[PDB]
RNA sequence: GGUCAAGAUAGUAAGGGUCCACGGUGGAUGCCCUGGCGCUGGAGCCGAUGAAGGACGCGAUUACCUGCGAAAAGCCCCGACGAGCUGGAGAUACGCUUUGACUCGGGGAUGUCCGAAUGGGGAAACCCACCUCGUAAGAGGUAUCCGCAAGGAUGGGAACUCAGGGAACUGAAACAUCUCAGUACCUGAAGGAGAAGAAAGAGAAUUCGAUUCCGUUAGUAGCGGCGAGCGAACCCGGAUCAGCCCAAUCAAGCCGAAGUGGCUGGAAAGCUACACCUCAGAAGGUGAGAGUCCUGUAGGCGAACGAGAGGUCGUUGUUCGUGAAACGAUGACUGAAUCCGCGCGGACCACCGCGCAAGGCUAAAUACUCCCAGUGACCGAUAGCGCAUAGUACCGUGAGGGAAAGGUGAAAAGAACCCCGGGAGGGGAGUGAAAGAGAACCUGAAACCGUGGACUUACAAGCAGUCAUGGCACCUUAUGCGUGUUAUGGCGUGCCUAUUGAAGCAUGAGCCGGCGACUUAGACCUGACGUGCGAGCUUAAGUUGAAAAACGGAGGCGGAGCGAAAGCGAGUCCGAAUAGGGCGGCAUUAGUACGUCGGGCUAGACUCGAAACCAGGUGAGCUAAGCAUGACCAGGUUGAAA
RNA sequence: GUAGGGGAGCGUUCAGUCCGCGGAGAAGCCAUACCGGAAGGAGUGGUGGAGCCGACUGAAGUGCGGAUGCCGGCAUGAGUAACGAUAAAAGAAGUGAGAAUCUUCUUCGCCGUAAGGACAAGGGUUCCUGGGGAAGGGUCGUCCGCCCAGGGAAAGUCGG
RNA sequence: GAAUUGGCUGUAAAGAUGCGGCCUACCCGUAGCAGGACGAAAAGACCCCGUGGAGCUUUACUAUAGUCUGGCAUUGGGAU
């Protein structure tokens, strides 16, 4: 008995192909090139996934120190005084608190000032 | 390429017999046998029809036209079936002809 | 001997062919036989170009 | 220039000929072998 | 709200991108069979009454095949079938046939020319003769080779068999003996089979009894640069079994049991409600899926005619390579007995034991598959033979090589008629279930070419992505957990191999499809797991059944080790007894058969790739020369001997 | 985590058994936002016109991106290079669906020890006549050495 | 291989359009040029490697056609 490769390779390749959308030119059209693109695509996917958390870390900091500097502190000073109060484990996403809510971050700045001198 | 030569290509019916139609269309409808073609298993019966045109680019009053023609058929039909419907006859014998067989199911006359 | 290095792309070739658009004849109605013919030429239809010239 | 092939009726025949191919038995070998090999026809008809 | 100023900001797409929609190109995939493949079985030679294979002919119309053969797609006799027939052929015309055509069997009858070719010649199918018979037309004879004569042979055959002749690559990781292997190749002879055969034997029992074949002995006994490697035979189990002469039933075929109504449908053999046969439910066909619709099947019958010696020298064979080399076999030279005789038993002698050479024949068990049949955890259109027929097209002076190849529809109903056009091609009409089947006619993938739409793009440095947010658009796993597109930000050195190290300016590759590489075999070896019996465990060939498996103890493995062996034995070895090697006891360690898998060995051994080596043939129509025989060199200048 | 060892599995063909599905439509093919730890597998939709899932076991010609791998088809270069001798053409006329290319006329240029003529060898109806316009013709084509049909070849003395 | 294919300087398997930093640069063509794409072409013919090959050579090894030579055979007689 003999089992040809019939109807197998094709389904496989279409599965590969289908991931490809805004993929430019032969990347979205020819198989081998597509699949191959999806190797490096693997790399960037996973690695930059672990990375995105570094990225948002960066963003929020970049905001918080901004509000801080606006009110007379800075990130070093503000977070120092915050931690210096066992009070605020506030920490995470405090950025938006500084962005949307002016008087709140004014109270946090004043408070963190108390916890310094 | 095969083709109707399946059977031993003998014929259960004859050129002169009256026959009705098993299955098909014109089921139950009947007619005299006109052409019996054994090899290609093709039976012409007077009852079953096709209305069909011939091509004359210029031929025989070129003036194209359409005919009333006969619908040629397969083994679907029954030989001379006496009690007023189709029935499948086998047995043979001889009566007034010692040189020949005959046919029936329940009856004896075809 | 100076061969091309890569197949040029669908996009690059279709880009080069960008300029090949045919420039459709600007036609004009013949004043005499009133059918459309061309400037500074004889109207093929009537044969009339300022009075009448070709045997039509 | 002048090619390899200079067609000759009394040559193509005097060698390769069924007669010629029958003159020797390595020839007649070629014959019957050619026969069984399907119908591969011998030069008098070729 | 009008003009100055300073700002910011949209849109346009020449062309591009992504997605979507719709075509085109192509022919993958699914379906199918009109074709293959090998298993088992059957059958097995044809030709001087002319083979095999062809040439040219034959047809109302004939180019290809088929079939024949100047009596030509046929002719006559017998048998069967009993309405059709007039070959593939689609096609008009002419007809033939119950005074039995056609078709199927069975004998004869004609059979052009070539070819063993055979009157003579010849570049096969052609050119020339002679002797008879005589009325021309036309028939008959005229090769050599055996023989009184009758008669026999020359040729052909896929594989198989015997024989004359006889390779190398390769292996020994180099290479001479060795291995490849008496393999391949050539040649001779012949049949359906051949070969072989009726003991001057095998052999160690005062056993056996022709040959061949299978299992087995047995990877044993042996041969070997004792290297690589090579490798019996007797016994025993089976298949089948004979020894005789001589020299003083199966083919044509015929017969065959049993269903109707309603329903979906284009169409039913399907569903359904009731019913029937079955020494017949194996199978194919019939508009779809079939016992009871056709052919069939089980069963039954069935014909005129037809089949069923010794030595020496050079050497060689078998396990036998010169080895202690016996024996058979011969090329040369030699060339004994014959019945108180003669050859053998592995140098040789005696004894002892088997055996009668120098003459022939001789079914069966065996091998093979051109052909036919039946089957298949065999292929199904890049598969399967190369061919769904082709050794054709096509390549070559030739020997030789060598293709792709399939699908309307259930039925031609194969599309009158109308419209654009010379046409091609399309659009209507009509048929049809379907023309979403229309003859570039099953599905119709991907590359690749277009048309339309959506969001987008004309200060931007780019492995084409990935992440994150915004804009626009869409809502059939689908109002979000979204899908499509996009603007900006962040990040970001193709894949593969080969490598110390690859984005590499190192390999490979245009793109998509399909083809495409770690197998198979043996009663081999060794392990893991699993089963069955278990101090025991199994069979091999074969025999008999064969919708099935049983029988078969010849043999193999355990069961005792030690040694160079004789031998001895829970002991055995070396040696004059004590030291040790091996080992049994163990404190206790069970096997064998089968299966799957992990390896090993022998074969191509994962697939692809050499330069080369050897055998048999084809080539001097190109070119290198010879031979025989022909042809050719305008015109002018120079001015030798005599 | 590379060679390498070990374990679980996914898919394809055939096979036996079981459950079954199909003209109110099978396989295949096409789209898809769902499921699954992955190989993968479902759901609905669109094509299609006969067949086919699933479970359990068994057997493999059983899984491709590469091998300058094989067959086929289709791209790139790109409407690029070329159209095969630098012996030139020109006008009228005709035909035709359509003519720079066919026909005729009138000129022009080219060979003229040839680029004329007659045979051999070889080719095999290419000749003539009448039609044709798919392909062949390097453009065109009404034309041809192309396609169709019918005709044509005559020897006592020439060559055998 | 696919490309959406600039410049300098540096780094990288040591000669970067594709890495870094800095400069430059609107979109698409046509005629041209040959510096780069270690541009194409041919599994480098040089060199080395292979217990690869083949032609040739000779006082390398080994065999052998051929040839010389003793005996035996055809192959006999007589004198000495
Ligand atoms: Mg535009
Ligand atoms: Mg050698
Ligand atoms: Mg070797
Ligand atoms: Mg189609
Ligand atoms: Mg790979
Ligand atoms: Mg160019
Ligand atoms: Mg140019
Ligand atoms: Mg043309
Ligand atoms: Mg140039
Ligand atoms: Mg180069
Ligand atoms: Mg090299
Ligand atoms: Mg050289």
């Amino acid at each position: 008995p003999r089992a040809k490769t019939g109807i197998v390779r094709r389904r496989r390749h279409k599965k590969v192909l289908k991931r490809a959308k805004g993929f430019w030119g032969s990347r979205s059209k020819q198989y081998r090139n597509a699949f191959q693109t999806l190797l490096n695509a693997a790399t960037y996917e996973y690695r930059d996934r672990r990375n995105k958390k570094r990225d948002f870390r960066r963003l929020w900091i970049q905001r918080i120190n901004a509000g801080a500097r606006l009110h007379g502190m800075n990130y070093s000073t503000f977070i120092n005084g915050l931690k210096r109060a066992n009070i605020d484990l506030n920490r995470k996403v405090l950025a938006d608190i500084a962005a949307r809510e002016p008087e709140a971050f004014k109270a946090l700045v004043d408070a963190s000032r108390n916890a310094r001198q | 390429p095969s083709a109707g030569s399946h059977h031993n290509d003998k014929l259960h019916f004859k050129k002169g017999d009256t026959v009705i139609v098993l299955s098909g269309k014109h089921k139950g409808q009947t007619g005299k046998v006109l052409l019996a073609l054994p090899r290609d298993q093709k039976v012409v019966v007077e009852g079953v029809n096709v209305i069909t045109k011939n091509v004359k680019p210029s031929m025989t009053n070129p003036q194209g036209g359409q005919e009333q023609r006969e619908l040629a058929l397969h083994a679907s039909k029954v030989a001379l079936v006496d009690p007023e419907t189709g029935k499948a006859t086998r047995v043979r014998k001889q009566i007034v002809d010692g040189k020949k067989v005959r046919v029936a199911v329940a009856s004896g006359k075809t | 001997h100076p061969v091309p290095k890569k197949k040029t792309s669908k996009s690059k070739r279709d880009m080069r062919r960008s300029h090949h658009a045919l420039t459709a004849p600007n036609l004009t109605e013949c004043p005499q036989c009133h059918g459309k013919k061309l400037s500074h030429h004889i109207c093929p239809n009537c044969g009339y170009y300022d009075g009448r010239q070709v045997l039509a | 220039m002048k090619r390899t092939y200079q067609p000759n009726n009394r040559k193509r025949a005097k060698t390769h000929g069924f007669r010629a191919r029958m003159k020797t038995k390595s020839g007649r070998n070629i014959l019957a072998r050619r026969r069984a090999k399907g119908r591969h026809q011998l030069t008098v008809s070729d």
